[PDB]
DNA sequence: GTGATATCTGCTTTGGGTGGGTGGGTGGGTTGAGGCAATA
DNA sequence: AAGCAGATATCAC
C-alpha cells in the first residue's frame, strides 16, 4: 500500500459535540444544497476524465533531483541512530509526485508536487508507522511486521530462557 | 443442370489469381506454397486476403458478399491449381483459409445480415470439444438396381439420395451408404467468449459456437485469445427433421414435409476457415536454418565476443545496480546442463536451481521479474498460492461427476522451462514434501482416490526468501537465518544474500538509478545486445551438449576431495553433481563442444562462494 | 392403361421404474447421507 | 389418442 491512514475515535468532548451540529445540520440539509453539492461532484467527475485524457505528467530534472535528495534525508534519518526508509517509498513518491501534477493539468512534474507527495507520505507514516512504546521513525513494523522494540524484548527473552 | 453463373465466375478468377499473382521477388506466391500440399497431412492453403484485393477488387468484394455461396467454388479452383502433380490422389479435398481480414468485428455485431458472409471476430478460447469425422458427400448404392450414387451433399443431417440416378429406376427409400468411397472432414466445435477488454461495462459475457475443420482442429486452447476468420451461418434444429434414412429424433417455422406437425427453429454458429493467435527435433543446424542471415552472424558475433559472460550479465538486468555474482547465477540457470539417463534407465537431472535470500525492498523480485518477460515458458508464482494445486498437483472432485481429478500446480505448468518462486519459505506442508522428489526427481507422484499419477517436473527453480527475523543477521550463518531445511538446502546449487547496506553512497547510486528509469524510459537502458538477440543466442547455445574432457575430470575430482576434506548442512555428492552442471552451463555458454578447464574454475569460484556463505557468517 | 392421390392399416408413442443396472449418464429425473481431499 | 410410415385401391386423363 502506498498510504495507510488510521480514523480512530477521539475522547474528546468539544469533537463530538462538533461532531454531533454536523450531523444535524446535514440531517436538516436543504434541496437547494444538495442539487449544487451533485452539480460540484459533476464538474469534479469531468475534470477527471478530462485530466485522465489529454494529460501525461513527465518529471522534470529539477523534479528528479527533488526526489533522489528526499530519498537520502528519508534514508539518512535511520542512519543517525535502524532502517529509516526503503527504495520501494520511492517509487510511491513518485506516482504521488505524478498524480499532483495531473491534478494541476500539468505535463511537467515539478518540486511542488514532489514537496506535496513527501508532506502526504510523511503524514501517512505518522498516522500508522508509530510505535506505541518509543516514537515513529521506525518503519520496521511495516517491513518485517515486528516492533524494533519488540524484537529486542523477544531477543532478550530467548536468550535469558537460553541462559 | 442450372448454372450458378457468379459462382463460376468467381471460381475462374480465383485460378487466375492462383496462377498468376506475383509476390516481391517476381515468383507465383502461391506456386510454391501449394507445393507443399503434396504431403497427406496438409490439405489446406493460406492466402492472404490483401494480395487478392491488389489483384482483383471485383474478385474480392464478390468474395466478401458471397462467400458462403461461392466457398465451394474456390476449393474446387484449388483443386485444379494443385491436380498437375502426380502425388495427389483423386480423391483428397483442398480448403482455402484466408489469413489477413483488414476490418474486424465485435461478437456482438454478428447480427442476421451478416450470415454467408466474410468476417473476422475475435475472442477467448473456452472450451475445446474433441475431433470428430463428419461427411460431406456420401456414396450410396441403389438395392432396386444396384446402380452406385455419388456427391451427395449434406444439410446439416444425414442425408440420403433423393432420387435413384438411373432415369428407369423409381426408387426413394432404400439405399446403402458405403464409407469407403464417401468424404469426410474433420470436425472439431469450440466454444469462445468475449475478451474482457470487448466486454462492455455491466454487461453478462456472450460466448459463441465456431466450427473448425480440416488442419483448423486442435489449433486453438482453452483460455487463449484467438482471432478467427469465417462465416456466419444458421444451423437448424435437426431433432425436428425426418429423412427417409433417418428418423426425427425428440417456435418456429411450419410446413415443411420433413417437420410433420412439428417446428424448426436456428441459432447462429461461426464456420472458421482461418484461425491465428491474437497478438503473435530441434537440432542446431535445423535452429540456424529458422534464422534469416543476419540473425546468424550477429549469433556468431555474440559466439565470437570475449567479453560475453559480463555483456550479457549487463544486457538482462539493466535496472538493477550492482549483485554482478547473483546476474552470473540467473545467467548460468538460464543455460543449463546437460541431462542424461543411465544404461538402466533412470535420469540425472541436468537443470539447475538458485535461490536469492533477501532484506525487504532488496529486488530479488525484480530479478525474478526480469528472468518471466525474457523466457519464452517461465511461469511466476508464490509460495503462498491462491489454489489448492500450489506449486504442485492437487485433488479436487467435479461435484456432478463425483470424480476425482488433477488441478495442476506452478511447478507443472512450468514443465520444460523456468519457474519463478515468490516468497519460497511461506511453502505449506504439502509442497515442502512434495518439492523433494519435484527438485531432485523432477516428477511428481500421486496415489489418491481416483487418482494414480506421475506427473513431469523437468524445471529450473528460481527461488526468493526472506530471512527468519524479517532482516539479515551478518552474525549468524544462511542456514541459521532462514527457514528452509537442510535437504531442501541440499537441492539447491546456488545460494546468493542481499543485504541491506545502509551506505550513503548505494542509497544515492540505487536513486539515481530509479528516477532516471522512470524520467527517461527510452533513453535509460543501454543493452550491449537486444533481449530477441539474446533469446535467439539462447536457442541455438541450448543445442550444445559440451563433454566432459579428461583435465577436467581431474580438476573436479580434485575439487570434490578438496570441499569434503574442509567440511545438519554437509558436502554431499549433490553438490558434486552441481558442480559438474555449472561446468557444463559455463561451457555452454560459449557454444562448446568440449568441457575445458576454464569453466571448471568458474563454476568452482561461484559454487565455493556459495558455500561458504552458507556455512560461515 | 400409368400417374398421382386418396383411403386404409400397423407401429409406437409416454418418460419409468415388472424394462435393465451384464446398456450408458455427452440421452434425461432435490434430498439426503456418506466417503474423500483439503481444510482449519 | 395422435401422427408418421407403409401398403394399396382408385379416379383422371
Ligand atoms: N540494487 C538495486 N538497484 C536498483 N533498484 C533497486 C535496487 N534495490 C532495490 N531497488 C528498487 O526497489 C524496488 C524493488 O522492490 P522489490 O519489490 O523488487 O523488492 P523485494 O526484494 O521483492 O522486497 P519485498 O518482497 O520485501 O517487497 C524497485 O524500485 C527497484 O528499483
Ligand atoms: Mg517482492
Ligand atoms: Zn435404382
Amino acid at each position: 500500500f502506498d498510504l495507510i491512514f488510521l480514523l480512530l475515535d477521539p475522547q474528546d468532548e468539544a469533537y463530538d459535540r462538533r461532531l454531533a451540529h454536523h450531523l444535524v445540520a446535514l440531517y436538516y440539509q436543504s434541496e437547494e444544497q444538495a442539487e449544487e453539492e451533485l452539480l460540484d461532484m459533476a464538474v469534479l467527475k469531468d475534470y477527471i476524465a478530462y485530466a485522465h485524457s489529454t494529460i501525461m505528467p513527465r518529471l522534470s530534472e529539477e523534479a528528479s533531483q527533488a526526489l533522489i535528495e528526499a530519498y537520502v534525508d528519508m534514508r539518512k534519518i535511520g542512519s543517525s541512530r535502524m532502517v529509516s526508509a526503503y527504495p520501494r517509498q520511492l517509487e510511491s513518491l513518485i506516482r504521488l509526485a505524478e498524480a499532483h501534477a495531473k491534478v494541476r493539468l500539468s505535463n511537467k512534474v515539478e518540486a511542488i508536487d514532489v514537496e506535496e507527495a513527501k508532506r502526504l507520505h510523511r503524514e501517512a507514516l505518522k498516522q500508522s508507522a508509530t510505535d506505541p512504546r518509543t516514537g515513529i521513525v521506525d518503519i520496521s513494523i511495516l517491513t518485517t511486521g515486528m516492533s524494533a522494540t519488540s524484537r529486542k524484548r523477544k531477543e532478550e527473552l530467548a536468550e535469558a530462557l537460553k541462559k | 443442370e442450372v448454372r450458378d453463373e457468379v459462382a463460376e465466375k468467381c471460381q475462374k478468377l480465383f485460378l487466375d489469381f492462383l496462377e498468376e499473382f506475383q509476390s516481391s521477388d517476381g515468383e507465383i506466391k502461391y506456386l510454391q506454397l501449394a507445393e507443399e500440399l503434396i504431403r497427406p497431412e496438409r490439405n489446406t492453403l493460406v492466402v492472404s486476403f490483401v494480395d487478392l484485393e491488389q489483384f482483383n477488387q471485383q474478385l474480392s468484394t464478390t468474395i466478401q458478399e458471397e462467400f458462403y455461396r461461392v466457398y465451394p467454388y474456390l476449393c474446387r479452383a484449388l483443386k485444379t491449381f494443385v491436380k498437375d502433380r502426380k502425388e495427389i490422389p483423386l480423391a483428397k479435398d483442398f480448403y482455402v483459409a484466408f489469413q489477413d481480414l483488414p476490418t474486424r468485428h465485435k461478437i456482438r455485431e454478428l447480427t442476421s445480415s451478416r450470415i454467408g458472409l466474410l468476417t473476422r471476430i475475435s475472442g477467448q478460447v473456452v472450451r475445446t470439444h474433441p475431433v470428430h469425422p463428419e461427411l460431406v458427400s456420401g456414396t450410396f448404392l441403389c438395392l432396386d438396381c444396384q446402380t452406385v450414387i455419388r456427391d451427395v451433399e449434406q444439410q446439416f443431417k444425414y442425408t440420403q439420395p433423393n432420387i435413384c440416378r438411373n432415369p428407369v429406376c423409381a426408387n426413394r427409400r432404400r439405399f446403402l451408404l458405403d464409407t469407403n468411397k464417401s468424404r469426410f472432414v474433420d470436425f472439431q466445435k469450440v466454444r469462445i467468449q468475449e475478451t474482457q477488454a470487448e466486454l462492455p461495462r455491466g454487461s453478462i459475457p456472450r460466448s459463441l459456437e465456431v466450427i473448425l475443420r480440416a488442419e483448423a482442429v486442435e489449433s486453438a486452447q482453452a483460455g487463449d485469445k484467438c482471432d478467427f476468420t469465417g462465416t456466419l451461418i444458421v444451423v437448424p434444429d435437426v431433432s425436428k427433421l425426418s429423412t427417409p434414412g433417418a428418423r426425427a429424433e425428440t417456435e418456429g417455422i411450419r410446413g415443411l414435409r420433413a417437420l410433420g406437425v412439428r417446428d424448426l427453429s436456428y441459432r447462429l454458429v461461426f464456420l472458421a476457415c482461418c484461425v491465428a493467435p491474437t497478438n503473435p527435433e530441434q537440432t542446431a543446424e535445423s535452429i540456424k536454418n529458422q534464422m534469416t542471415v543476419k540473425e546468424w552472424e550477429k549469433v556468431f558475433e555474440m559466439s565470437q565476443d570475449k567479453n560475453l559472460y559480463h555483456n550479457l550479465c549487463t544486457s538482462l538486468f539493466p535496472t538493477i545496480h550492482g549483485n554482478d555474482e547473483v546476474k552470473r547465477g540467473v545467467l548460468l540457470m538460464l543455460f543449463g546442463g546437460v541431462p542424461k539417463t543411465t544404461g538402466e534407465g533412470t535420469s540425472l537431472r541436468g537443470d539447475i536451481n538458485v535461490c536469492i535470500v533477501g532484506d525487504p525492498s532488496t529486488a530479488k523480485s525484480q530479478f525474478l521479474k526480469h528472468v518471466e518477460e525474457f523466457s519464452p515458458r517461465a511461469v511466476y508464482t508464490s509460495g503462498k498460492a491462491s489454489s489448492a494445486a500450489g506449486l504442485t498437483a492437487a485433488v479436487v472432485r467435479d461435484e456432478e461427476s463425483h470424480e476425482f481429478v488433477i488441478e495442476a500446480g506452478a511447478l507443472m505448468l512450468a514443465d520444460n522451462g523456468v519457474c519463478c518462486i515468490d516468497e519460497f519459505d511461506k511453502m505449506d506442508v504439502r509442497d515442502q514434501v512434495a518439492i523433494h522428489e519435484a527438485m531432485e526427481q523432477q516428477t511428481i507422484s500421486i496415489t489418491k482416490a481416483g487418482v494414480k499419477a506421475t506427473l513431469n517436473a523437468r524445471t529450473s527453480i528460481l527461488a526468493a526468501a526472506n530471512p527468519i527475523s524479517g532482516h539479515y543477521d551478518r552474525s549468524k550463518s544462511l542456514k541459521q537465518n532462514i527457514n528452509l531445511s537442510a535437504p531442501i538446502m541440499s537441492r539447491f546449487d546456488l545460494f546468493f544474500i542481499l543485504v541491506d547496506e545502509c551506505n550513503e553512497v548505494t542509497d544515492y547510486a540505487i536513486a539515481r538509478r530509479i528516477v532516471d528509469l522512470h524520467s527517461r524510459i527510452e533513453e535509460s537502458i543501454d543493452r550491449v545486445y537486444s533481449l530477441d538477440d539474446i533469446r535467439r543466442y539462447l536457442l541455438f547455445a541450448r543445442q550444445f551438449k559440451p563433454k566432459i574432457s579428461k583435465e577436467s575430470e581431474d580438476f573436479i575430482v580434485e575439487q570434490y576431495k578438496h570441499l569434503r576434506q574442509r567440511d545438519s548442512w554437509r558436502i554431499t555428492v549433490r553438490q558434486l553433481e552441481s558442480m559438474i552442471r555449472l561446468s557444463e552451463a559455463m561451457a555452454r555458454m560459449h557454444c562448446c563442444d568440449e568441457v575445458q578447464p576454464k569453466h571448471v574454475k568458474e563454476a568452482f569460484r561461484l559454487l565455493n562462494k556459495s558455500i561458504i556463505r552458507v556455512e560461515t557468517p
